[PDB]
């Protein structure tokens, strides 16, 4: 009982595997899925247009609902809420993976990554990513802390300090972060502030999520097109809006 | 008599679909038909025809379809095996023709370089009431024949009666397009049916069991030919009434009767081809022999109206019709004791494969008052039944 | 001229076993390192031979002597041997950096752009130490191998444990950091803030708070510039100064017409830009010095994870040069006029010269074989 | 609004009233609160019967599946062959689903409008509505099971 709650929560936040909706009371007919797929794409488009994230979700009702256990038909509420988020994501992903170019998937990757950060920030537990980020973070040695002390204080001027500086990274693990102007480099090693631990979260998430689309496109390019008609005509519309 | 009705205990044997999960209620697909047919041809090949032949000559089994969309002729019958083998039949050179019936959708075995086999199955006190619709005179809505039918039924004290055929059809109520009565009241379809069935139960007083079988032309049942459960609403609460699917197979105390509710014999005979100079009774006998072999009477899929290609008399849902199939191997049991096939063929009552078939035609046939029906009496002590037909 | 080369191949390329050992990398413990390595040869009159993979050293030198390889190339290491079939994927390749004198053509004026002059080599002399300091301070990179090449500049081979198997994206990320001369001035990513890190060290101005200080930083570029060109072409730097307000450019152009001397012109420019604002002018000497001295890293040859390069000790009769080895500590002493050549024959001086070449090469060879 | 795109495809529904007959383009400009003819009669019963007949005719028309002859011929046949290449129904399920949904939507009422009238009319409205709502609920095309549409792409 508790274990399947934990697994469904992991699938809710990480959002990587799908479910079935035939037995779900609400989302059965072809009509409801149309608006369900339209709402998330609308939210994504406005998110990328404006660059308030929590103040966005309150507009489109996507918050996980709060309701006491004593409320009748309690299982309906969370099943409906769980169905919304899982079904919405894959339908939107399916559109880009088939029709958009690889130089155009980055817009979708950024939008989903950003809402991911909001979910973890307001979420009660980040243990899904907490364990893995321990594998990447490495505490700065006190020897190296004094070794580059003139260099560290050169880049860092404003405060908005031994513990303020955060655990450091190996160069080979994250080559993309050197081009950032906020990092300090000393003999193939990098020292970063603690608030960029959110930045590295998006870096890995984008790379893996962008990988699937090319694989998803590859699993489709070998065929001609979708075989069943009531979906193929539909998914095309979810590209321009 | 009364105790006999008290000990009726009627029950059916088919598995009835749950009214909320009909597999193919609206959606239809071509590919699934092809897969199902390709499975069933192999099933027949493995099970039935294999016992006759041991592996220049060639032997194969296949399905018969019309080469041209027009009505079939001896030169255009064609045999098909699978996605690849796709051939013709040319056995007309010698003009020889066996005692067999060929119709579209039939699965037959043929061998040649021609001999055809048709899946031959190896040879081997109570009274009932049978009535056929319609019950209202054409261009009239009085339903007075119902009154005299029940008059006869309650005069002869029959244990149980079977009512079958359209009650409110699209051939009588389309003209009225409404209901008006002498006492200045407006009625609807459901209220009319409730009035009719209240009349039935109050005239019979629930002393006898009643069996109702709906038909396609009924205006309330929108389903196709494998329709089911024409819902009955009645004020009387005693469970003297019953409803069943279109092709039914019900269980009397020890009697098992199979019902082909709509005009299968006439369509099968007229659509198919058969040798000439054969008497009409023998024609019907051979057509039913052919239909009994394929374990299902609704063998023909197109069943187009004769001389009218565009018009279709009955709508059959192909994927869902093979569920009601019943096999015949008399080595174990004789499964259908009585076959009821109401159709426009001449009245008859005969025995085939140690089972009896009856054809009580429609009462008030073709608008004339000269209706007719039939009764059956059987005695149990192995299987002796007395059958006689009554004309109005 | 091919007969002399054919006779001389027995003497041209001594480091056969040394090259095999360098490519072998015995510390890794894997075998067939020489087997998988790409090689390409160039023959007389446009004939090109590629994927001339030799598993044995003996057949390697036999083919080397029998043919006429006017150019010898080094490639990467693949999955499996074989050529033009099975579309082999490459495993590993060493990191390379290329430097030439073409990017300094628009600055220098004392040479005819076809042959080098003694006044121009100082640019290479400063570029070598600049890039070496960058690599050593910013990365670990405990091994370096420069090579002088032909009639022009040098390359920068590297051998290290991890970077040999680095993917292409990491290669791009590394080469991005070492390029600062963005094509027209240094990019705003560093201009936007004070107390930067990279170009401050790249300008020989360490952490400091001053006449002796300014003199000891400026004298380098003074020696390199005020003798080769000594601001004979004002337009070259007036165009850059035009990036700022037209008033300052007008002031400096009006001022310069009187002095008509180079060092005094530079001092006048420094005085006229020292204290004319606090924010509008910023680092104005720094970007000028970087743009006028820093070398432009090539991004063509060192781009892909697989490529072909001119090997050490290659000889090409046009220009008569020998691509002698090099090392980081050799920067302060090297010259481009003492190199051996085919022309010397039966001469003790040239003998001592290539003996020194081999000993310098062996220095790094056993340095790597011991440090691994 | 939402009513034009469903008014554009409604099938013919003719009501036979006393001394008059009119086509039934009901909506819910039109006074949705009241459904009666110009006459005093509410024409309820004839409306119900006509809906029953028209839906029966629509279903019976659909069930007689016929495919389009190959070689770009518009002729149609009901005999389907095992080696037939062409596949195009004369009346695909999409059209029937759209028509049934239109006939359903031409009779519904918003919650704001119903509270201002008597309960008898609204209960009659839902009594008529359920007759089509239940027929929509049991379809195997309106209801969509989308597990198999992407489980072939490696997703649970
Ligand atoms: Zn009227």
């Amino acid at each position: 009982l508790n274990k399947q709650i934990k697994e469904e929560e992991r699938n809710y936040i990480l959002l990587e595997n799908a479910i079935d909706n035939s037995n779900i009371q609400g989302f059965q007919t072809i009509q409801e899925i149309v608006q369900l797929a339209m709402q998330r794409m609308k939210m994504i488009k406005e998110i990328i247009q404006e660059e308030n994230y929590n103040r966005i979700r309150v507009a489109n009702k996507f918050i996980t609902v709060a309701i006491p256990k004593s409320d009748p038909e309690y299982e309906l509420k969370n099943k409906q809420q769980y169905a919304k988020e899982v079904l919405s994501h894959f339908l939107c992903k399916m559109a880009y993976a088939f029709y958009a170019e690889p130089e155009t998937w980055l817009e979708f990757a950024r939008a989903e990554a950003f809402i991911l950060m909001d979910k973890l920030k307001s979420g009660q537990h980040h243990a899904n990513f907490f364990s893995d980020e321990n594998l990447k973070i490495k505490t700065i040695s006190d020897e190296l802390f004094k070794q580059a002390f003139p260099k560290i204080e050169a880049t860092f001027s404003s405060i908005k300090i031994k513990k303020d500086n955060f655990k450091m990274f190996k160069f080979i693990d994250h080559p993309s972060m050197l081009s950032n102007n906020d990092v300090v480099l000393h003999k193939g090693y990098i020292i970063i502030y603690k608030e960029s631990t959110s930045k590295i979260v998006q870096n890995i998430f984008i790379e893996r999520l962008l990988d699937e689309m090319r694989l998803l496109q590859l699993k489709f390019q070998n065929n001609g097109s979708k075989l069943d008609d009531d979906r193929l005509s539909f998914l095309k519309d979810l590209h321009k809006a | 008599q009364h105790q006999n009705s008290n000990n009726m205990t009627i029950v059916d044997l088919f598995e009835q679909y749950d009214p909320n999960k009909i597999p193919n209620y609206l959606t239809n697909n071509i590919d699934k038909i092809r897969k199902h047919l390709e499975q069933r041809i192999l099933t027949f090949k493995i099970q039935n025809y294999s016992q006759f032949i041991v592996n220049e000559e060639v032997k194969m089994v296949g399905r018969l379809i019309s080469t041209e969309n027009g009505f079939l002729n001896t030169t255009n019958l064609r045999i098909e095996l699978n996605r690849n083998q796709y051939f013709d039949l040319v056995f007309e050179n010698d003009f020889d023709f066996g005692n067999n019936v060929l119709f579209p959708n039939q699965i037959v075995m043929v061998k040649g370089i021609l001999v055809v086999s048709e899946l031959i199955t190896d040879h081997i006190s109570q009274l009932i009431m049978v009535a056929a619709g319609p019950f209202s005179t054409v261009m009239s809505t009085q339903y007075t024949s119902f009154d005299n039918i029940l008059h006869v039924a309650k005069t002869k004290k029959v244990s149980t009666l079977i009512l079958l055929g359209p009650f409110l059809d699209i051939k009588n109520e389309i003209l009225k397009d409404g209901s008006i009565i002498i006492n200045s009241k407006e009625y609807t379809f459901e209220q009319l049916q409730n009035s009719l069935f209240e009349k039935a139960v109050k005239e019979l007083e629930g002393k006898t069991q009643i069996i109702i079988v709906p038909s396609t032309r009924d205006i309330l049942s929108t389903d196709s030919i494998p329709q089911m459960s024409l819902e009955i609403k009645v004020s009387e609460h005693k469970n003297s009434i019953h409803s069943y699917s279109n092709p039914a197979y019900i269980d009397i105390d020890k009697l098992r009767v199979y019902i082909a509710n709509s005009d299968v014999g006439m369509i099968t005979l007229q659509n198919s081809l058969l040798d000439k100079k054969i008497p009409y009774m023998q024609q019907s006998r051979l057509t039913f022999k052919a239909l009994m072999n394929q374990q299902n009477l609704y063998s023909i899929y197109p069943m187009r109206n004769p001389q009218d290609s565009q018009q279709i008399l009955e709508t059959v849902k192909l994927p869902n019709i093979n569920d009601f199939d019943i096999p015949f191997d008399y080595q174990l049991e004789q499964y259908p004791h009585i076959i009821i096939s109401p159709s426009s063929l001449p009245k008859f009552a005969t025995k085939i494969y140690n089972t009896v078939v009856i054809n009580p035609n429609y009462v008030i046939r073709d608008g004339s008052q000269a209706g007719n029906f039939a009764i059956i009496t059987l005695f149990k002590d192995h299987e002796r039944t007395r059958v006689d037909l009554y004309c109005l | 001229l091919d007969y002399d080369l054919l006779e001389e191949y027995y003497r041209s390329y001594f480091p056969v076993s040394q090259m095999v050992q360098w490519l072998s990398y015995p510390q890794d413990g894997d075998d067939t390192y020489f087997t998988r390595r790409e090689f390409s040869f160039t023959l007389q009159n446009e004939v090109y031979l590629r994927y001339q993979m030799y598993n044995s050293e003996r057949e390697f030198k036999n083919a080397l002597l029998q043919k006429v390889p006017e150019k010898i190339d080094i490639g990467a290491v693949y999955d499996r041997p074989g050529k033009k079939g099975d579309d082999i994927k490459a495993k590993e390749k060493e990191f390379v950096i290329d430097i030439d004198m073409t990017d300094y053509d628009h600055i220098r004026t004392c040479c005819s752009k076809a042959k080098i002059c003694e006044k121009c080599w100082k640019f290479m002399r400063v570029a070598c130490d600049l890039i070496s300091k960058s690599l050593d301070e910013d990365f670990g990179f405990q091994h370096v191998l420069w090579v002088y090449s032909g009639r022009r500049g040098i390359h920068a081979w590297v051998c290290d444990k991890e970077i040999r198997k680095a993917n292409d994206y990491t290669r791009a990320s590394i080469i991005d950091y070492l390029n600062i001369l963005v094509d027209y001035v240094k990019p705003s990513l560093l201009k936007m803030e004070k107390s930067h890190l990279i170009e401050r060290n790249a300008m020989k101005q360490l952490n400091q708070k001053k006449a002796e200080k300014e003199s000891e930083k400026v004298f380098v570029e003074i020696v390199l510039r005020e003798q080769n060109l000594f601001m004979k072409k004002p337009e070259i730097i007036l165009e850059f100064l035009a990036k700022r307000s037209e008033n300052l450019s007008k002031e400096v152009e009006k001022e310069w017409k009187t002095l008509k001397t180079s060092e005094q012109r530079y001092e006048a420019l420094k005085e006229l830009v020292s204290s004319e604002d606090k924010k509008k002018t910023h680092y104005l000497l720094e970007e000028l010095r970087i743009w006028l001295l820093y070398p432009r890293l090539d991004v063509n040859v060192s781009k892909s994870t697989n490529h072909l390069l001119k090997s050490p000790f290659c000889i090409h009769p046009k220009t008569g040069n020998v691509c002698v080895p090099f090392t980081t500590e050799e920067i302060s002493t090297f010259d481009p006029f003492s190199v051996p050549n085919i022309s010397t024959l039966t001469t003790e001086e040239g003998s001592s010269k290539m003996k020194n070449s081999l000993k310098i090469f062996n220095k790094f060879l056993e340095n790597l074989k011991k440090d691994v | 609004s939402k009513r034009n795109q469903f008014l554009t495809s409604i099938p013919r529904v003719l009501v036979d009233c006393k001394k008059c007959d009119q086509t039934f383009l009901f909506l819910g400009a039109d006074a949705a609160s009241i459904l009666k003819c110009k006459c005093g009669n509410d024409i309820y019963i004839q409306l119900k019967n006509k809906i029953a007949l028209v839906v029966k005719e629509l279903i019976r028309n659909f069930e007689e599946n016929a495919i389009q002859i190959d070689n770009e011929e518009f002729e149609y046949t009901h005999q389907i062959s095992l080696v037939g290449k062409a596949k195009q129904q004369k009346m695909s399920s999409f059209t029937l689903n759209q028509k049934l949904l239109s006939i359903q939507a031409m009779f519904d009422i918003t919650k704001e409008e119903q509270e201002n009238t008597q309960k008898v009319t609204i209960e009659k409205i839902k009594t008529i509505k359920k007759t089509l709502d239940d027929l929509l609920s049991k379809s195997q095309y309106n209801n969509l099971n989308l597990s198999n549409i992407f489980t072939s792409f490696g997703l649970l």
